[PDB]
DNA sequence: CCCCGGGGCCCCCCCGGC
DNA sequence: TTTTTTCGGGGGGGCCCCGGGG
């Protein structure tokens, strides 16, 4: 219980950030660095690709005396985060070349420690490299607005299509049973500035979606606040929630012209 | 009394490949394997009794020495091992990270796997293709048939025979040695010929023996383990008058307290595995010996017709 | 359920003790033996119906943990469920921990065990050979050919012969104690003769002259009574058909086989039946005689077995029996 | 990380160009051409067939025995053309719903993956559904799924399987472009042989290499595993202990109905040595390898063979006749087996009376060619057409007096003189009269061509019927069509 | 409605009660007597023994003239008990030599009515004696963290290990995914005497139950707020609940330790 | 007052001897 | 060189809906 040692102040948080993709992905490489933790991973179908990344500053404590990397079931580590209380400090530890890491559960209030030990495994991905692209439109958009368009369209048809356009964002999602058409204006509140709708407009997009893939990136709502949506003619698009400390990226391939 | 005799058959089960007797050959490769490593998907077949699991354990136990409780997953027929287990347990162990000696292997022992499903075994062959690197897999069944082809074709086949008396003996001698048992050679012989090759059988007789009547001799034996009524069916389908095959039906079976479908079942497995006689003679005494089965199992199960059928096959013999 | 008189005597008579089993001395000493020091294996006891199996274990049961056995053993029988989950669960849960009363060892009856399905003994194989050190198993079986070898190799076998006839009047003498019954030598030949090694039929006939008997106080249980209960012909009456029908005519053997079953309404299965022993003792010169006579004879019971025309089927047996004993001139 | 000592041979000499590949060298260039004009068939909205014919086939469906090196060969061609693979196996849930969410979102999509690694075919999916055959299930096991999505795909489509001889693949009948892989020839797996044995330093024989793959039976995978489990101790692969090895290593395999039919009726296993070498408990075992299949081929192919076992003064025709009362008896056995009562354990006593004792009774050289059991094909024809007849004998129930039986020997004949021969004779101007008598019986037009069916020998209409004029049946269609008529059984 | 007559002032009371241990025994004998209602059963697999005992001040009145024994399938019991409002007093009716049980549901504030009838079946069970064992060790904890802490560790594994040491209590579970450990010490609190953790130690102990068992026996916690837990070796563990004239007891035997 | 986890049925698919 | 009947058991996929949490 030397080498690496991040104390996370509510252990809800690291639960939260697991939660929000478990559900599309289910084995992840997390590599913790003197910076953080870094964790990149592709869901079975290679269509969508989940990348989380969560600064120093996101932990009561932390020290990493040299790189290391962790194979983890999300599901395992969603099983033994769901037995650690609300106000509770969580500590991940772990040690040179780890077999196992140890999840410790303290409460101050109360003399009680939880200790758990979740078994490693070994994953070999090749980490793929997301260099910055210019995409054409990037939205920010209300969580919850969001959440809600995507779980609306998602039961018309299998596939959303998003037309981003001159002060307009457009949600179609024309199936078999009927359609579904919704537009978006921008506009801005100064009294609630967490509702407002920006958009930041250059050239004309229209992309369609895959609606299950939607839904799975719609579980980061709780996550931040407002999710935003960067788009591009062809290139897939970025869908960010926002964390105190860092970020929780999906990028999502466009289904072929 | 509450207190319980822990049984020879596991008070003296072997722990080490040394100890097995029998099969020279395959023992000698497995003690090999473990002396050197890289131990190979392998599937060991045979009949009840004779030292499969005790290998797959001695083995797997040699192999890993204090990683056995982190690097052995053991699965049986007493265990589920549905598709479900198969992909997400079983998965999982394959894929967990595990650092071991430089020549060794995480080892799932699949016992009794002729029962497994179809599915759970289609399942395995991806699992065990992809994590070949780091598991082992080791099956032992009694009907190596059972096993679906794709997976026999990625494990070495390793088909264990019947012991010979010889074996047998030497073991029921030293375990006599051990337990300070008194006994005589006809008894020894005794108990060998009732076994048929099946250790287990051989040891838990000559227990049951010593704890009944502690002399082991030739009476206590056959006093405790009663002789075997698939021979005294051969005599009675091979007697020369149909009085005599009459008399054996009337006095050592139906009198015994052998019920009718035991006795026509038998009577169709000796007929069967009958080489002495012409396999023309054998197919008419077969289907003489089925319809008669077919009508016990319709109710009638009476003395009268296997008398028939004995006469039946008299008439064929003749 | 108000008292043990309203029972049964099948039921009302079952053993409590191993000293109250009777006919099966080797096998309730050899368990008596095992018991007395502690080296029970697991057991296997095979045999024919009413022949004391259960009766045994059960008693083996209340030897072992006394009166509160019940609590402390799990039975299960063929009008349980005994799949393969219930081996997995409820049995392997039973076999692997502790008794709740005692601190002694858990023994497990699985009787009529020939009627569990192939998966479950299979299951049961790594349970039994994992847990010997604190579980014992007791299968019972009539019918062995529905053990796998597997289970079979596990168990030590004792076989319960047919009831011998010095137990069968003992139990009766016992019976006849408690009912106040009187029983005549020539009813408790014949009794024991139609039993064939069976207590509960003996049971069941008894209580059954006892309910014919006008006055039981003092009215004693002749053949006779037997006969009219159980509505089975008399040697006398075998002896005359069959005598007819080997000495007589058609016509006269006819008659004499029609009057014989009209006279008290005997059943044509029985007789041919009785017949069959009585010529099992005949010595006859010519094997083929046997022949014939044991292929027709079954071939008449399996069509008889199916219903038909009786006095056609008594006309067959007739001619079968003068068609074979024709072979034995020349 | 992992030393190369501690790895399988199997996984250390995997094939890592499609040239290193042995044997089937016909398929694998097969499926590289089928695979890389893809395109150019999407092009043409997969229409315009090309030199080899694969240009309909918008999916390959690659099948062969076990270990020949499908899913080797198939991964090789789909990296070598660039494209992204989304590989799934028997080790993944692939059920309706399964299907329909992840696999059927991948065949329009994408590839994430292969945006971020960049060819002009890397951002594409080659599905590659290995182990279909593992896919237990009928509509709701996905077979149904992927045969669908082998009509519909925008991008190239491959299914591994082993036995595509099976009833759970009828619905890719015709949806794949099929490739077969064949047990690969002794010549071609020697060089690898060869070099395997010079690399891990262990005495070979040139010779003793056919052996090794006769042993197998076409295996690769498992003739490397036998010589490594003999190298293991006996380094030595000499002439003097050939025998022991091929006995040790001989595969336990299944017999498939085709050779089943032969060994069985083969007369050399009935003769006193051939009966030694090849026990009886053999042929009931040879029956059990499929007792579903085995009493059919029995019975179709024992009446087609020049026997070598018949007895002195015996013809042909009487052995043929006790095989064919055997054979009665045994569907009496088989009626008894599959009742009620489930009485399973005569199945034994049904392979001697089904299989055995007919094929020994007219065991020898086969006549011809073994064919396939005709009775299945009856079956169903027969179960059509009393399905058609009682369709129409419960159109016209409140007309006649009579079964459905009755109906066929007696009333069809008369019908036809009403309903066919007026046509036949009179020609146009029997039309009205004969909707008349359809009138009176609720017959439809579909009832008519129902019952001009049913006739056999000298009454069948088929030729008849079509030699009427095309004029004289367009008006009956269009009069019958452009008039009311009654309904025997309305539905509500 | 003449020998038993006794009723339940809240007929959730009786409900809650049967649903304690409804999922763990099927056939249960309950004996009425003048100071009460007691039951005892064994589960199918014989592992775990119900104890259930309700003196006569849970009823609002209570009338027995002599014992009764009444067999009944726990399964249909609820059933009828989910009939029963929460405002509606729960009348249990019984004749001489009953065949059926009678459960009166009123309401007079509606004037309400609702009379069911649940056929008797014949269970021959003989109460045994739960002879009384001076126990190594005697806890007593909040049912709440029990109940957390038992289903927390459900999930890793089917056997959760009890330690008993000097001044300390540890749950441990070890399974296929990972390890868990939960540790507790003997804490006291003047201000909220309810969340306060006793235990009384005379020989360290260990045992391993099932996971299974465990989980059966948390569902009383919905009877009392605190959960008494006695261990001894070489004796089955005791969980019981307290209520307000009674308890409800669970003996659980520990797995063989080989 | 609304969403999510997980027990319980419901439906369908395949075996069956030594 | 292709493709069937019945109970009972077992397995496995699919919902359904109560309960509990937020
Ligand atoms: N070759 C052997 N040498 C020594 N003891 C043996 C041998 N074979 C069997 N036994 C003894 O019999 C007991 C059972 O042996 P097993 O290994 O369980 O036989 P098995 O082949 O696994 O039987 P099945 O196929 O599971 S019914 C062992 O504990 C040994 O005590
Ligand atoms: N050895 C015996 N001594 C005295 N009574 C016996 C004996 N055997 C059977 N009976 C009587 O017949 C009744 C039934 O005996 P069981 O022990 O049930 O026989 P069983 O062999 O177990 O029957 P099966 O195998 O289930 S048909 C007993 O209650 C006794 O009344
Ligand atoms: N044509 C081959 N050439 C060289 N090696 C082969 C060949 N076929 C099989 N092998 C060897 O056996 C191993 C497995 O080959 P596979 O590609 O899995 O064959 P397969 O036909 O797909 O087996 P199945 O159908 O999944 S059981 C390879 O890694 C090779 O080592
Ligand atoms: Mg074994
Ligand atoms: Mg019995
Ligand atoms: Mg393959």
């Amino acid at each position: 219980a030397s080498m690496l040692e991040a104390k996370f102040e509510e252990a809800s948080l690291f639960k939260r950030i697991i939660d929000g993709f478990k559900d599309c992905v289910q084995l992840v490489n997390f590599q913790c660095k003197e910076d953080g933790i870094i964790a990149q991973a592709v869901d079975d179908s290679r269509v969508l690709l989940v990348s989380l990344e969560i600064g120093v500053e996101a932990f009561q404590e932390y020290r990493c005396d040299h790189p290391v990397t962790l194979g983890m079931d999300l599901t395992s580590l969603s099983k033994i985060l769901r037995c650690g209380n609300n106000t509770d400090t969580l500590t991940l530890i772990a040690d040179n070349t780890p077999d196992s890491i140890i999840l410790l559960f303290e409460d101050t209030k109360k003399d009680r420690i939880a200790e758990y030990s979740l078994k490693l495994m070994d994953i070999d991905a090749d980490f793929l490299k997301i260099e910055e692209l210019q995409y054409d439109s990037t939205l920010s958009l209300p969580s919850s607005e969001f959440s809600k368009i995507v779980r609306d369209l998602s039961q018309l048809s299998d596939s959303i299509n998003i037309m981003i356009t001159k002060e307009t964002i457009k949600f179609v999602a024309d199936g078999d049973i009927g359609s579904g058409s919704v537009i978006i204006k921008p506009f801005v509140d100064m009294e609630h500035p967490e509702t407002s709708i920006k958009l930041e407009m250059d050239q004309p997009v229209d992309l369609t979606f895959g609606a299950k893939y939607l839904l799975d990136i719609i579980k980061g709502s709780s996550l931040s606040d407002r999710v935003g949506i960067r788009l591009s003619s062809e290139a897939p698009a970025l869908f960010q929630f926002d964390l105190k400390s860092g970020f929780l990226q999906f990028f999502l391939a466009p289904k072929f012209n | 009394t509450l207190s319980l005799q822990l049984p020879w058959v596991e008070k003296y089960r072997p722990q080490v490949l040394s100890d097995i007797v029998g099969n020279k050959e395959t023992i000698d490769r497995l003690q090999q394997i473990a002396k050197d490593g890289n131990m190979p998907h392998m599937i060991i077949s045979g009949m009840p009794g004779i030292g499969k699991t005790t290998s797959v354990h001695c083995l797997a136990h040699e192999l890993l020495g204090r990683s056995y409780a982190d690097g052995v997953l053991e699965l049986n027929a007493s265990d589920d091992r549905g598709i479900d287990v198969v992909r997400n347990q079983i998965k999982h162990f394959a894929q967990k990270k595990l650092h071991l000696p430089p020549g060794k292997h995480k080892i799932v022992i699949l016992d009794e796997a002729d029962s497994m499903t179809a599915g759970a075994q289609q399942a395995l062959r991806r699992t065990m293709e992809l994590y070949s690197n780091s598991t082992r897999f080791a099956f032992a069944c009694n009907q190596s048939n059972k096993i679906i082809e794709p997976l026999q074709s990625r494990c070495a086949i390793l088909r264990y025979s019947k012991l010979s008396d010889e074996d047998v003996l030497k073991r029921l001698l030293q375990i006599i040695k051990l337990e300070d048992v008194k006994y005589t050679n006809d008894g020894l012989e005794a108990i060998i010929f009732t076994a048929e090759g099946d250790m287990r059988q051989a040891i838990n007789n000559l227990q049951s023996t010593v704890a009944g009547h502690g002399l082991v001799n030739a009476d206590n034996v056959f006093k405790i383990v009663d002789s075997p009524h698939p021979l005294i069916v051969k005599k009675m389908l091979l007697a020369s008058n149909l009085e005599d095959s009459i008399q054996i039906l009337r006095t050592d079976l139906w009198k015994k307290g052998y019920s009718s479908i035991d006795i026509v079942t038998t009577s169709f497995r000796v007929t069967k595995n009958l080489a002495q006689v012409k396999e023309s003679v054998r197919l008419e005494m077969i289907k003489e010996i089925g319809l008669t089965h077919m009508r016990i199992l319709e109710g009638v199960g009476t003395y009268l017709q296997l008398a028939s059928m004995l006469a039946k096959i008299h008439k064929l013999n003749n | 359920k108000r008292s043990k008189e309203n029972l049964p005597w099948v039921e009302k008579y079952r053993p409590e003790t191993l000293d109250e089993v009777y006919g099966q001395n080797e096998v309730i000493t050899t368990v008596r033996k095992f018991v007395d020091e502690g080296k029970l294996p697991h057991l296997l006891f095979y045999g024919p119906p009413g022949t004391g199996k259960t009766s045994t274990i059960v008693a083996l049961a209340r030897e072992i943990y006394g009166k509160n056995y019940s609590n402390m053993v799990l039975e299960l029988n063929a009008s349980d469920d005994r799949g393969i989950d219930v081996v997995r669960n409820q049995i392997k849960d039973f076999a692997s921990t502790r008794q709740i009363f005692s601190k002694g060892f858990k023994l497990i009856i699985l009787d009529e065990a020939d009627a569990m399905t192939n998966a479950a003994q299979n299951a049961l194989r790594r349970v039994i050979e994992r847990y010997t050190k604190n579980t014992r198993f007791c299968v019972l079986a009539n019918y062995a050919h529905k053990l796998t070898p597997a289970l079979l190799s596990r168990c030590t076998r004792f076989r319960f012969q047919p009831l011998p006839q010095e137990a069968i009047e003992r139990r009766i003498a016992n019976v006849l104690v408690h009912e106040k019954l009187k029983l005549s030598p020539n009813a408790e030949k014949a009794l024991i003769e139609l039993s064939n090694g069976d207590m509960r039929r003996v049971l069941n006939v008894l209580q059954s002259c006892k309910a014919t008997l006008d006055n039981p106080d003092e009215d004693e249980i002749s053949d006779d009574v037997i006969y009219e209960c159980c509505g089975a012909p008399r040697p006398s009456d075998l002896k005359a058909v069959l005598k007819s029908i080997l000495e007589d005519d058609w016509g006269t053997a006819h008659y004499t086989l029609n009057k014989v079953r009209s006279a008290k309404g005997l059943a044509l299965i029985d007789l041919i039946e009785g017949i069959v022993k009585i010529l099992e003792d005949y010595e006859l010169q010519n094997e083929e005689t046997r022949v014939h006579l044991l292929t027709k004879l079954a071939d008449i019971e399996y069509s008889i077995s199916k219903g038909g025309n009786d006095q056609i089927q008594g006309s067959a047996v007739i001619g079968a029996i003068k068609a074979s004993f024709e072979n034995e001139t020349k | 990380v992992v030393r190369e000592e501690d790895k399988l041979w199997t996984v250390k000499y995997a094939p890592t160009n499609l040239q290193q590949v042995c044997g089937n060298k016909g398929s694998v260039m097969k499926l590289k051409n089928w695979l890389a004009n893809w395109e150019n068939s999407k092009k043409n909205s997969f229409k315009h067939a090309g030199k080899d014919g694969s240009g309909v086939f918008r999916a390959a469906m690659l099948y062969g025995p076990p270990g020949i090196g499908k899913t080797t060969a198939a991964h090789l061609v789909a990296q070598e053309l660039g494209y992204d693979i989304l590989e799934q196996n028997a080790s993944d849930v692939r059920s309706k719903t399964l299907l329909n969410a992840g696999v059927k979102n991948a065949l329009d999509n994408m590839s994430v993956v292969g945006y971020f690694k960049h060819n002009l075919n890397g951002k594409h999916f080659v599905i590659i559904m290995d182990e279909v055959d593992g896919m237990s299930g009928g509509d709701r096991g996905g077979v149904g799924q992927l045969a669908q999505f082998c009509r519909k795909t925008s991008t190239p489509l491959i299914l591994i399987c082993n036995e595509r001889n099976l009833p759970k693949m009828r619905p890719f009948d015709r949806v794949c472009l099929d490739i077969q892989f064949r047990r690969p020839d002794a010549n071609s797996i020697k060089s690898r042989l060869m070099t395997i044995a010079i690399r891990e330093k262990f005495k070979l024989d040139p010779n003793v290499i056919d052996r090794l793959i006769q042993t197998t039976r076409g295996d690769i995978r498992q003739v490397i595993n036998l010589l490594s489990t003999i190298s293991t101790t006996t380094k030595t692969i000499n002439h003097e202990n050939i025998n022991e090895i091929s006995k040790a290593w001989e595969k336990n395999i299944a017999l498939k109905p085709f050779d089943i039919a032969h060994k069985m009726l083969d007369g050399q296993i009935y003769s006193d040595i051939g009966s030694r070498n090849f026990t009886l408990n053999d042929k009931i075992a040879l029956y059990f390898d499929d007792f579903d299949f085995t009493p059919l081929m029995i019975q179709e192919n024992y009446l087609s063979t020049r026997p070598s076992v018949l007895k002195p003064g015996q013809s042909h025709l009487e052995a043929v006749a006790e095989a064919a009362n055997c054979i009665s008896l045994g569907d009496i056995v088989e009626k008894k087996i599959r009742s009620s009562e489930q009485l399973w354990s005569l199945l034994p006593l049904h392979a001697v009376l089904s299989s055995v004792y007919p094929a020994s009774k007219v065991a020898g050289h086969m006549a011809g060619r073994i064919n396939f059991t005709a009775w299945l094909g009856q079956n169903s024809k027969s179960a059509k057409y009393y399905r058609l007849l009682q369709e129409i004998h419960y159109h016209t129930r409140l007309g006649t007096s009579t079964d459905k039986i009755g109906l066929r020997l007696d009333y069809l004949p008369t019908f036809r003189k009403r309903l066919l021969d007026p046509f036949l004779k009179q020609g146009a101007d029997a039309i009205s009269s004969v909707i008349e008598v359809m009138d009176d019986y609720y017959l439809t037009k579909e009832d008519w061509d129902s019952i001009m069916e049913f006739f056999v020998g000298p009454d069948v209409t088929t030729a008849i019927i079509k030699k009427i004029p095309a004029t004289v049946k367009s008006g009956f269609t269009r009069k019958y069509n452009s008039m009311t008529h009654p309904v025997a059984i309305y539905r509500t």
